[PDB]
RNA sequence: GGUUUUGCGCGAGUGUUUGGGUGUAAAACCCGCACGCGUAAUGAAAGUGAACGUAGGUGAGAGCUUCGGCGCAUCAUCGACC
C-alpha cells in the first residue's frame, strides 16, 4: 500500500524495515509479513498458547513460530512444550508460560537480525471472525 | 529516583509495557551484518538516468 | 415451584461458579548480574 | 564470596572515575589468591562493567587504546582462569550484541578484534602449547562457531540453575570476518613451521564444518568467503 | 594515534570492490555481445 | 546507562550514582501521550450554558 | 424513553468533587467533637440473606443481646461504649453466636475506657 | 531512539521550525548546518553531527557532537 | 440508546472516577468490595451436556524446506460427539 494505518511509531519503524527486505530480499516470507502489518487489528486476529501448539505438535519443531499479531494465553492448555515464538505483541500470561517452558520470546525485529530471508521459520494467523 | 522504581511496581493491573521493537534505532537493524549479507544487488541508483 | 425452583438455583450456581472462576485465576497469578543490584 | 567495589565506577560519566575504575581491576587480577578462586559469575559481572567502560568511551584515540587495554588482560591473569576469563567475554558479547547502536558498534567489532587478537597471541611459548591452544580453539568452536545455536553456562544441581545464551548470528559474521587477518598478525599463516598449518587447518575445519551444517543463508554465504581468502594455504 | 578505519567501512568497501568488478566483467562481456549483434543484423 | 550521577547544591558532582530505574527505559509513544492530554485537558472544565 | 418533558426533571452532577470534600469535612467535624473516640460504631459480622450470596458475609446493624450477654458486655452501656445494638436479630445457630461473639472480645482487648469525672 | 525523535520531531512538534508557505521549511537551531529541516540536517536528529560557527572575535570554529 | 469501520490500551478477561484514600484542591495520583459485558451450548419443557482416531481422514491452499517433504487461515467432502 501506502501508508499504515497505525498511529503507532514503532509499526512504521518496523513497516520501514520490512519494506526495505521486500524489495531487496527475494524471500516472499518478507512481502507477507509486510502484507500483514499493513492490515488492521481486526484482519489480524490473535492466535492463542493452544493454536501454536498444534502446529508445532507435527515435525514443526524447532522452528521459529512467527505470528504477525498478539499472542494470547490459553488456560485449558495445561502443558506448554519448549518453542520460539516471534511475534508483535505478547500478554503477560504468554510471556510468562513460554519463559516458564525454557522457550524464548522474539519481536519482529530481532526476527530481521537473525532469519532475515524467513528461514526456518513456522508462519501462523488465528481465526477469522 | 530510588522511589521511582518502587512505584511503578506498586500499581496494581499495570505492568512496565514491553515495546514492539528490541532495537529502535533503523540504521543498526538495515545498516547491519545481517541484513547486508543477505541482500541482493542494487537493481538501480537513486538518481535514474534518463534513457531517451 | 420446582420451575421457579431451579431459575433460582440456575441463576445462584451461575453466580457462584463466575466467582469460583475469579479465585482461581487470582491463584494462577501467584505461579547477581541484573545492572539494579550489581550498580547499586 | 569476593569484594567488587569498582565495578560501579567503571560505567560512571567521569573518566577520570573509569581510569581509576580500571586501575582497581587491574589490580584485581593480580591478586594471585583471589584470581585462583575466580568463578564464573563473577567474570561476568566483570566482563559486565568493562562492557559499560567500553560503552562510554568518548572519542577514536580513547576508543582504540581502550580496546587494546581491555585485550591486555589476558595476561595479567594466571593460567588456569583463562579459559574462565574469555568464556565470560563471549558470554557478555552474545548478551548485548543486538542492543548497541549504530555508532556504538564499531569500538565493539574492534573490542572483538583485539581481543581475537590477543586470544590467539596468547597461544606462544614447538613454538605453540598443545594444551593452550586446545582451550582457545574449542573456544573457538563454542562460541563464535558453534554447531549448536545456545550455550549452556553452569550446572544442574540444587545448589543453583543454569544460564541459556543464544549466539547471535551477527558475531558470527563479524568473527568469519577478522578470522584470516587476525592469525596473519600472529604469524600462523607462514607455510614453513610444522605446528602452523595444523592449527589453521583444524581452525579452517570447525568452519568448513559450520557451512554445511547451518541452516542460516548469511553464514554460508560468508563461510564460504572466509575459505575463499587468497591468504589461506589451502587455495595457494 | 593514527584513527583506524570502521571495521563497518572495511566490509562495506570490499563489497564495494566486488561490485565494481563485477560491472567491470559484465560491462566487457556487453560490450562483445553488442559486436557481434551488430554483425549480425 | 546503567547510572546517573548526582550533583550537590555547588554543582558539582558528589562521587554518589543511582541506577537508573526501568520507566526511562519504557517505549515512547507520542499517539498515547496525545489521546490522554486531549482528554486530560477536558477534565478541567467548567461548564457554561445560555 | 423521552415520551415525557425529560429536559426538565435531567440532574447533572458538577458537584461531585464539590459534594466529596463536604463528606470528608463532615466525618473530620465528627472525629472534632469525638476525639478520643472512633468515627463510627461497632457492628457484627453477619452472613447476607439469599443463596446467591450465602458464602459472603458483611456488616451488619447491631449486636444480639445474647452476644453481648456472652461477650460480658452489659447492654444499656453498649450503646456508651460504641457498641451498636439491634435487638431484632437473632443468632439461631451457634456459628453466628460464636463468630460475633468472639468480635466483641476482640475490641474488649483493644478497648481503652475512661472512668468518669 | 535516533529514528524515534526524528518522528516526534518531524510531525508533532519542534521548537525550532518555521513554517514557511513557499515549500520549504527552516530550522531556527543555530547548530545546522543549513537552515532547512530535513533528516540529514537536524542536529537533534543525528546523534553523530557536525556544525561551522563563527565567532564575534572573528574565528571560524568546527563542532562536533557524539553519541 | 443502538450499529458499522479506523486508531489505541489490556486481553479470557476487561471497565479507577457510586464511593473511599489523597491533594500544590472541582485538577492530578491510589483502590477495598460488589456490579455490568464476555469467557459452553441446546430444548416448549423435564432438564441434559462438548475427544474413538496428531480433535480425525482426504484434496486444495500462504509460507518454509535438509529439495525429500512439512503445511497457516479458509473451503469442499467423508467422518466423530453433544
Ligand atoms: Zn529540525
Amino acid at each position: 500500500r501506502k501508508a499504515p494505518k497505525s498511529d503507532n511509531v514503532y509499526l512504521k519503524l518496523l513497516v520501514k524495515l520490512y519494506r526495505f527486505l521486500a524489495r531487496r530480499t527475494e524471500a516472499p516470507f518478507n512481502k507477507v509479513v509486510l502484507r500483514r502489518l499493513f492490515m488492521s487489528r481486526i484482519n489480524r486476529p490473535p492466535v492463542s498458547l493452544s493454536r501454536i501448539a498444534r502446529n508445532l505438535k507435527n515435525g514443526n519443531e524447532k522452528k521459529t513460530v512467527v505470528v504477525v499479531a498478539t499472542v494470547t494465553d490459553d488456560n485449558r492448555l495445561l502443558q506448554v512444550p519448549k518453542m520460539e515464538v516471534a511475534a508483535l505483541r505478547f500478554t503477560a500470561k504468554a510471556r510468562a508460560r513460554i519463559e516458564a517452558a525454557g522457550g524464548r520470546t522474539l519481536t519482529l525485529d530481532q526476527l530481521a537480525l537473525e532469519k532475515p530471508t524467513g528461514a526456518n521459520t513456522l508462519l501462523l494467523r488465528g481465526p477469522k471472525n | 529516583i530510588k522511589q521511582l522504581d518502587a512505584v511503578y511496581e506498586s500499581k496494581k493491573g499495570f505492568f512496565l509495557p514491553a515495546n514492539i521493537v528490541s532495537q529502535a534505532d533503523l540504521s543498526r537493524l538495515i545498516n547491519s551484518t545481517e541484513i547486508q549479507s543477505v541482500l541482493r544487488a542494487p537493481k538501480g541508483e537513486a538518481r535514474t538516468k534518463r534513457a531517451c | 415451584n420446582k420451575i421457579r425452583a431451579e431459575l433460582r438455583k440456575a441463576k445462584a450456581a451461575r453466580h457462584h461458579a463466575r466467582m469460583e472462576q475469579q479465585r482461581d485465576l487470582l491463584a494462577r497469578k501467584r505461579q547477581d548480574l541484573d545492572t539494579r543490584e550489581l550498580f547499586a | 564470596e569476593k569484594s567488587m567495589p569498582f565495578i560501579k565506577h567503571l560505567a560512571s560519566s567521569d573518566r577520570k572515575v573509569r581510569t581509576a575504575a580500571l586501575n582497581s581491576l587491574h589490580a584485581f587480577l593480580s591478586a594471585r589468591q583471589v584470581a585462583s578462586a575466580l568463578t564464573t559469575l563473577d567474570v561476568l559481572k566483570l566482563w559486565k562493567g568493562l562492557f559499560y567502560a567500553l560503552w562510554m568511551c568518548d572519542r577514536a584515540i580513547p576508543q582504540q587504546n581502550l580496546c587494546n587495554e581491555l585485550a591486555d588482560l589476558i595476561w595479567q591473569l594466571p593460567r588456569e582462569s583463562v579459559a574462565t576469563w574469555l568464556r565470560g567475554f563471549w558470554a557478555t558479547m552474545a548478551r548485548e550484541w543486538t542492543g548497541i547502536d549504530v555508532l556504538r558498534m564499531e569500538k565493539f567489532l574492534l573490542l572483538v578484534r583485539r581481543v581475537l587478537g590477543a586470544s590467539f597471541k596468547w597461544m606462544k611459548k614447538g613454538a605453540w602449547d598443545q594444551s593452550k591452544v586446545d582451550e582457545v580453539l574449542g573456544l573457538l568452536a563454542e562460541w563464535p562457531f558453534s554447531l549448536a545455536e545456545e550455550v549452556r553456562i553452569t550446572q544442574s544441581s540444587e545448589k543453583g540453575g543454569e544460564i541459556v545464551q543464544k549466539i547471535p548470528v551477527g558475531m558470527r559474521l563479524h568473527v568469519l570476518d577478522i578470522w584470516v587477518d587476525e592469525v596473519e598478525r600472529v604469524g600462523l599463516l607462514n607455510e614453513d613451521e610444522e605446528e602452523a598449518r595444523m592449527i589453521v587447518q583444524r581452525i579452517s575445519d570447525m568452519v568448513d564444518a559450520l557451512e554445511q551444517t547451518t541452516k542460516s543463508p548469511a553464514v554460508r554465504t560468508r563461510s564460504k568467503d572466509s575459505l575463499g581468502d587468497d591468504r589461506l594455504p589451502a587455495n595457494r | 594515534n593514527d584513527i583506524l578505519v570502521p571495521e563497518t567501512l572495511l566490509k562495506k568497501r570490499k563489497s564495494q570492490e566486488k561490485a565494481r568488478a563485477e560491472r567491470a566483467a559484465a560491462l566487457e562481456k556487453r560490450k562483445q555481445a553488442n559486436k557481434e549483434k551488430r554483425q549480425v543484423i | 546507562r546503567p547510572t546517573v550521577t548526582v550533583f550537590g547544591a555547588d554543582g558539582k558532582p558528589t562521587g554518589a550514582t543511582e541506577v537508573l530505574p526501568k520507566v526511562f527505559s519504557a517505549p515512547i509513544r507520542p499517539d498515547i501521550v496525545k489521546h490522554v492530554h486531549t482528554g486530560m485537558a477536558k477534565n478541567k472544565r467548567q461548564p457554561y450554558a445560555v | 424513553h423521552f415520551r415525557k418533558h425529560w429536559q426538565r426533571r435531567v440532574r447533572c452532577h458538577f458537584d461531585q468533587p464539590g459534594k466529596k470534600v463536604t463528606r470528608r469535612l463532615a466525618r473530620r467535624a465528627k472525629a472534632a467533637a469525638l476525639a478520643p473516640r472512633p468515627v463510627d460504631k461497632l457492628r457484627p459480622i453477619v452472613r447476607c440473606p439469599t443463596v446467591k450470596y450465602n458464602r459472603r458475609t458483611r456488616l451488619g446493624r447491631g449486636f444480639t443481646l445474647e452476644e453481648l450477654k456472652a461477650a460480658g458486655i452489659p447492654r444499656l452501656l453498649a450503646p456508651t461504649i460504641g457498641i451498636a445494638v439491634d435487638h431484632r436479630r437473632k443468632n439461631l445457630s451457634e456459628e453466628s453466636l460464636a463468630a460475633n461473639v468472639q468480635r466483641l472480645k476482640d475490641y474488649k482487648a483493644r478497648l481503652i475506657l475512661f472512668p468518669r469525672k | 531512539s535516533d529514528e524515534i525523535v526524528w518522528q516526534i520531531i518531524n510531525q508533532q512538534f519542534c521548537a525550532f521550525k518555521l513554517k514557511t508557505t513557499k515549500g520549504q521549511n527552516f530550522c531556527r537551531n543555530e547548530y545546522s548546518v543549513s537552515g532547512l529541516c530535513n533528516r540529514q540536517s537536524c542536529p537533534l536528529a543525528n546523534s553523530r553531527y557536525a556544525t561551522v560557527r563563527q565567532s564575534p572575535k572573528g574565528t571560524i570554529y568546527l563542532y562536533i557532537k557524539t553519541i
